């Protein structure tokens, strides 16, 4: 057994890791107060649920979690929460002030005045494990401190444990939900000081998560919580074979093994099927092909884009429920016969499938209902570029006329650091182009 | 359509579908771009200061 | 208010339908910029697909289907034909191509020569023709050495050698079809076709003069000397054409040749539906397109290509721009007959 | 915990200061004994941004009152709210500065000046976490202008990274004291211009014709027209007040209202605004074609005649968050050609539950806009045809100024409108 640490930086980090710590506790039996029934190695013990929960004498499951905010108004919601008694508050730690929306404030200013003690944290934990796997980092981009201080600590954190991975689970900036003009500065900022450090990324644009909330759910105008339940649904679904029995994607190694045969693109697209409203009066139980084949429809995709005109690089299919492996090949022969799926021409057309019996745990009073079986397929395409072009055109529109720039010059980062992240998401963007269009 | 690797388990199994073969800053250099951004806004505040001054 | 761009100043269709639009009082044009548009006319090469359908609150369309490139390319045109079951190797309608890449960059070189040789020696009609700039010729070095010189990809297919000859003249002609395809995938085709005829006789034993084997509308009127003389601009338009089919063939345009046509149309659109198709999309999209046909002596309808932008006959530009306001633009942003079109149903 | 310290200064500040405590204090369900009596406990989540906590459970504001003659605080302090201010904040000298920028900047307000930092220094030292300064003052006076301009300076070097922020009254000859308006306007703007991170205009013709035209009012008072600013001051500051995330904060503000350092000017705008047919119900539609309308701005300038920059909405009430959206995102669509394309959703929508007293809804407008640049026009004409003639100058030579600054006043401010014009394009 080896552990993994889990990270959250700012609002969105935090909001989030709170909605998917709540889903592991019900989906591994823990109670609010750490109990766990089940566990019959009191204080102890390496099984798979071990690699996100310590645990302590008294029988106490702890997560392997670091919450990080600027501000202290979010994660004091932690501390007083339903779930307050999981936490120690060593691993929650909270600033003054945040910020404000600036790339540069959340990086260099107040950065460089927390940094050490986030380590610190982390260290703390790390000291725990006696293996540890590596972290997982959930940040959003367009906050000045999922975006600023996250490449901070991502770079510290390739320094002081250099063989270790990190993966990210990020959340890309939605007009319909965002409130600051500059967050396609602070995205574009962010991902150039943290592309080398990052060995898969999952996108998660709050567009799509909005508008599947208000089509598949009803919810005419979602709220975070809504974002959330629905976020940590999908983030469980990538995270289960860490956390269950299992033969694929069972260290985080494994994952860049099987999405990432190039460095740089690595941020593969997920799609999530099936999403059925709660307050349905009783919907019939999809099949295997048919959510399957939902998995090839843009309006499940956690990025709109139109991987028809992209090319994959790889696909996992992560089945949880009642699936067998007969039924999701004839599905796959299915779907291959109708749908437009293009390979590059270095690397096999293939399927990696993983099964977990155990279907999908709904949050009692959430919004998402009971499914006998659901999917997620975890996809490298070249499509998912349609992301960083349109956030691009929002920073090429902006720099053009120097707006906003002296805020972030006013902290100390150099003007010259825009046009140098910017010309590394140009490279970016070439890098797909080159192995997705003939 | 090939099935490879076929792992089972209480909790569940899996396996490979092959349909068709194919065709960093050191501690130091953080630390001083941490101190360069520190000292513009040093400067500039001095600058500040100075125009108050006068 | 509906609010669109234009992103091509080209195009003498949307040109019309621009002004159409604003004629309406309902549409209001945006800088080539703004994204907050309903409508795009998009620009030819590299539209920015990606960046539609991201505006909250905003239907946005635009007038091109990503992906449908593979069916409006040379090359791309014959790989799709005899790679797609559903138009198969075997297809009926569409000449015997062959890609061919020049010597200096898959390939279809030896598959050429293969039944380039097979027809040498079985006495039949072996002329070909080079295009992706054409060349017309009965050997087949001259072909291949033609695209060497050159640095682009080519196609070399089966040249008619059999065309149906309008009379009097002895002469060549080709069918322009208009079809439009609706956000909805519905299949419309413009009741008003054009006949591009040539004003010069047929010649089979001569390939060098092309200008009575190519009836494009620049070359009889460039180089032909006879241009205009049997029809004005050499664009015979159905209602002619249907009248001589029946005096001197006995027999109707509808029946001869334009039941073959819409059924090419069909089988086309029908075959890369699922790779284009925006019905479960973001954005919507529609166009228009210009299928080229050639009628043998048989009255056989073979496919020659498909054009993604194309032209319109002067006197049809009114009833067609209209139409495409009307079933493609209000059907989505509709405003405060006996239909133009001919809708072509089909299984989706 | 990330206090505001409120600064009033001179006549129009403290009378406009006096009617904004007044309105919010009621809005948070504070007395004018300082005792909370509200049924919400959104009144109080975040009231200690502009209310400090004594004990027995007293909020006493975060104000300081200031003026160079006791005439108006004397009223404050005998007003309705009078007693909830803290004795210890009035801040007055007894000389006067008779509408003279000179006599507040560099005279009468200089011997005053430390005194007044004395208690800003006091009010800040117990802050948790101080965001900025917030400043109510006119530009045509003497006091407001002259010493609140300096009080401003010496702020802004004993803070120089808090946010400062004023609510300036622009001086119009259609409701004019002294015929010396245009030169302390002038002599303030070049102050605010580099020492502000954030200004809302409010112009008193605006103001004015809002209440003859709009609100129907034969002979408007200074009162009627303070009235307008307590409701904008009240909706400016909603994000500030309670429980939100769009800017609710005065950095986060600035971040995504001012694109350029000097451009930092805001004309603000509220709705609805009804005449005395006042008990109908006011729609979303109603309430955002208003909320965008010139007649509900309270800068005087058409906004039509330039660009947004930026845009902050706030709706206030009970009501479809997803029919604001749409109304939103419908004046936009329908009217492009008056926002920046080169600013990628510029305009920001924030809601709020608790309306202002006496109405179900309303919206109050915030907007960066280069129209803006026609008061200063104004204003710097005014200037010219009174300077051109040095006219009533001896009252400021008097006071040891020199013809030169006026000058360097009179250059700066048209720098700011060739500033604003270039953006216009
Ligand atoms: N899905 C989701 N998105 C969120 C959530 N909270 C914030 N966001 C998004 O995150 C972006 C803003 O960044 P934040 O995380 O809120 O800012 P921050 O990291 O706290 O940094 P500062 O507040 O500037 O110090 C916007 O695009 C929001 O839509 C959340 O709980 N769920
Ligand atoms: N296989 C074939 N047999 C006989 N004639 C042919 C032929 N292929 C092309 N042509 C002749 O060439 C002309 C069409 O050329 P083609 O369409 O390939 O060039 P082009 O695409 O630049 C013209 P456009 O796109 O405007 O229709 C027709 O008039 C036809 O007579
Ligand atoms: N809106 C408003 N404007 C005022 C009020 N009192 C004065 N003014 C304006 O303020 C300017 C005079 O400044 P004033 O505040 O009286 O001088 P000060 O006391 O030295 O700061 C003139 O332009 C007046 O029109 C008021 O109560 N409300
Ligand atoms: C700028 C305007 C101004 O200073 N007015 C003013 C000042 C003093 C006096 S007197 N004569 O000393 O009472 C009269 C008028
Ligand atoms: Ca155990
Ligand atoms: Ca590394
Ligand atoms: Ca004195
Ligand atoms: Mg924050
Ligand atoms: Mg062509
Ligand atoms: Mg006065």
């Amino acid at each position: 057994m080896r552990e993994c640490i889990s990270i959250h930086v700012g609002q969105a980090g935090v909001q989030i890791g709170n909605a998917c710590w709540e889903l592991y506790c019900l989906e591994h039996g823990i109670q609010p107060d750490g109990q766990m029934p089940s566990d019959k190695t009191i204080g102890g013990g390496d099984d798979s649920f071990n690699t996100f929960f310590s645990e302590t004498g008294a029988g106490k499951h702890v997560p392997r979690a670091v919450f990080v905010d600027l501000e202290p108004t979010v994660i004091d919601e932690v501390r007083t929460g339903t779930y307050r008694q999981l936490f120690h508050p060593e691993q929650l730690i909270t600033g003054k002030e945040d910020a404000a929306n600036n790339y540069a404030r959340g990086h260099y200013t107040i950065g460089k005045e927390i940094i050490d003690l986030v380590l610190d944290r982390i260290r703390k934990l790390a000291d725990q494990c006696t293996g540890l796997q590596g972290f997982l980092v959930f940040h959003s981009f367009g906050g000045g401190t999922g975006s600023g201080f996250t490449s901070l600590l991502m770079e510290r954190l390739s320094v002081d444990y250099g063989k270790k991975s990190k993966l990210e689970f990020s959340i890309y900036p939605a007009p319909q939900v965002s409130t600051a003009v500059v967050e396609p500065y602070n995205s574009i900022l962010t991902t150039h000081t943290t592309l080398e450090h990052s060995d898969c990324a999952f996108m998660v644009d709050n567009e799509a998560i909005y508008d599947i909330c208000r089509r598949n759910l009803d919810i005419e105008r979602p709220t975070y919580t809504n974002l959330n339940r629905l976020i940590s649904q999908i983030v469980s679904s990538i995270t289960a074979s860490l956390r269950f029995d299992g033969a694929l994607n069972v260290d985080l190694t494994e994952f860049q093994t099987n999405l990432v045969p190039y460095p740089r693109i690595h941020f593969p697209l997920a799609t999530y099927a099936p999403v059925i409203s709660a307050e349905k009066a009783y919907h019939e139980q999809l099949s295997v092909a048919e959510i399957t084949n939902a998995c090839f429809e843009p309006a499940n995709q956690m990025v709109k884009c139109d991987p028809r005109h992209g090319k994959y690089m790889a696909c996992c299919l992560l089945y949880r429920g009642d699936v067998v492996p007969k039924d999701v090949n004839a599905a796959i022969a299915t779907i291959k016969t109708k749908r437009s799926i293009q390979f590059v021409d270095w690397c096999p057309t293939g399927f990696k499938v993983g099964i977990n019996y155990q279907p999908p745990t709904v949050v009692p009073g959430g919004d998402l209902a009971k499914v006998q079986r659901a999917v997620c397929m975890l996809s490298n395409t070249t499509a998912i570029a349609e992301a960083w072009a349109r956030l691009d055109h929002k920073f090429d529109l902006m720099y053009a006329k120097r707006a906003f720039v002296h805020w972030y010059v006013g902290e100390g980062m150099e003007e010259g650091e825009f046009s140098e992240a910017r010309e590394d998401m140009a490279a970016l963007e070439k890098d797909y182009e080159e192995v997705g269009v003939d | 359509m090939e099935v490879i690797e076929l792992n089972k388990c209480t909790s569940g199994q899996s396996f490979e579908v092959i349909l068709k073969p194919p065709s960093d800053p050191s501690l130091e250099e953080i630390q001083k771009k941490l101190e360069a951004a520190e000292e513009r806004r040093k400067y500039q505040e001095a600058e500040l200061l100075k125009h108050l001054a006068e | 208010m509906y609010t669109f761009v234009v992103r091509d100043e080209n195009s003498s269709v949307y040109a019309e339908v621009s002004r159409l639009l604003l004629a309406t009082g309902q549409w209001k044009r945006l800088r080539k910029d703004n994204p907050r548009f309903n409508l795009m006319l998009g620009e030819r090469n590299r539209l920015p697909f990606g960046r539609l359908g991201h505006e909250p609150g905003l239907v946005q369309l635009v007038n091109y289907y990503r992906g449908a490139d593979k069916l409006c390319r040379k090359a791309s045109l014959v790989k799709l034909i005899k790679t797609s079951p559903e138009l198969s190797e075997s297809c009926t309608w569409f000449p015997e191509s062959y890609v061919i890449y020049p010597t200096n960059l898959t390939d279809e070189r030896e598959v050429f020569l293969a039944a380039y040789n097979r027809r040498r020696e079985g006495r039949e009609g072996n002329v070909w023709i080079a295009k992706s700039g054409i060349l017309i010729s009965s050997e087949a070095s001259e072909l291949l050495d033609f695209i060497d010189e050159q640095g682009q990809v080519h196609v070399i297919q089966k040249y008619l050698e059999k065309p149906l000859l309008l009379e009097p003249g002895h002469r060549k002609f080709d069918i322009r079809s208009w079809v439009l395809v609706d956000h909805l995938y519905n299949i419309y085709l413009y009741r008003e076709g054009v006949l591009r005829t040539s004003s010069e006789p047929y010649n089979s034993a001569n390939f060098q003069d092309k200008t009575c084997h190519l009836t494009n509308h620049c070359i009889q009127k460039e180089y032909s000397k006879n241009y205009g003389r049997y029809e004005e601009g050499n664009e015979m338009f159905f209602e002619e054409f249907n009248q001589y089919l029946m005096d001197a063939l006995n027999t109707t345009l509808e029946n001869s040749i334009l039941l073959q046509i819409k059924h090419i149309i069909r089988s086309c659109l029908m075959c890369i539906e699922p790779a284009i198709s925006t019905k479960h999309l973001h954005y919507q999209s529609f166009q228009l397109f210009g299928f080229d046909f050639m009628v043998d002596e048989e009255l056989k309808v073979w496919l020659i290509e498909v054009n993604g932008a194309p032209a319109c006959a002067q006197k049809l530009y009114a009833e067609l721009c209209q139409g495409i306001v009307d079933v493609a633009i209000s059907s989505v942003f509709p405003l405060a007959p006996t239909s133009i079109f001919i809708k072509l149903h089909h299984h989706h | 915990m990330r206090e505001i310290v409120h600064i009033q200064a001179g006549q129009c500040g403290n009378q406009i200061g006096a009617k904004f405590w007044e309105v919010i204090s009621d809005e948070h369900g504070i007395d004018p004994t300082g005792s909370y009596h509200g049924d919400s406990d959104l009144q109080l989540e975040r009231i200690n941004v502009y209310y400090n906590e004594a004990t027995g459970n007293k909020y006493v504001p975060r104000a300081i009152l200031v003026d160079l003659e006791p005439g108006t605080m004397d009223s404050v302090r005998s007003g309705p709210f009078g007693q909830i201010f803290r004795p210890d904040n009035f801040v007055f000298g007894q000389s006067g500065a008779g509408n003279n920028w000179a006599k507040g900047h560099y005279t009468e307000g200089a011997e005053l000046v430390d005194s007044v930092l004395d208690v800003v220094r006091k009010e800040s030292e117990s802050c948790d976490c101080l965001q900025g300064f917030q400043l109510t003052h006119s530009l045509g006076g003497g006091t407001g202008s002259g010493m609140g301009t300096l009080l401003i300076s010496k702020i802004r070097e004993e803070y120089p990274d808090r946010i400062m922020n004023t609510f300036s009254v622009m001086p119009s000859p259609k409701v004019s004291d002294t015929v010396v308006e245009p030169y302390n306007a002038t002599l303030s703007v070049h102050q605010l211009v580099e020492n502000t991170d954030e200004t809302y205009c409010i112009d008193n013709e605006a103001l004015y014709d809002i209440c003859f035209r709009t609100l129907k009012l034969t002979t408007p008072t200074y009162g009627d027209l303070n009235h307008l600013v307590s409701a904008t001051m009240s909706g400016v500051t909603t994000c500030l007040r309670f429980p939100g995330q769009l800017n609710a904060d005065l950095r986060k503000l600035a971040v995504n209202m001012v694109p350029f350092p000097r451009l930092h000017f805001f004309m603000p705008g509220f709705a609805p605004l009804t005449s005395r047919q006042q008990y109908r119900a006011l729609t979303v539609p109603e309430l955002t074609q208003q909320m965008f309308d010139s007649k509900n701005m309270m800068a005087a300038c058409d906004p039509r005649h330039g660009r947004y920059l930026t845009v902050a909405a706030i709706f206030r009430g009970r009501m479809s968050m997803k029919e604001v959206d749409e109304q939103m995102l419908n004046v936009q669509n329908k009217n492009s050609s008056y926002f920046v394309e080169w600013i990628p959703n510029n305009v920001k929508t924030a809601v709020c539950d608790i309306p202002p007293r006496g109405l179900k809804m309303s919206a109050t407008f915030i907007g960066n806009s280069t129209a803006i640049q026609e008061l200063f026009k104004r204003i710097s004409e005014q200037f010219t045809a009174m300077f051109r003639r040095k006219a009533f100058l001896h009252w400021y030579t008097g006071e040891g100024m020199d013809e030169m600054e006026f000058t360097e006043a009179e250059s700066n401010m048209n720098d700011l409108v060739s500033e604003y014009q270039q953006y216009q394009d």
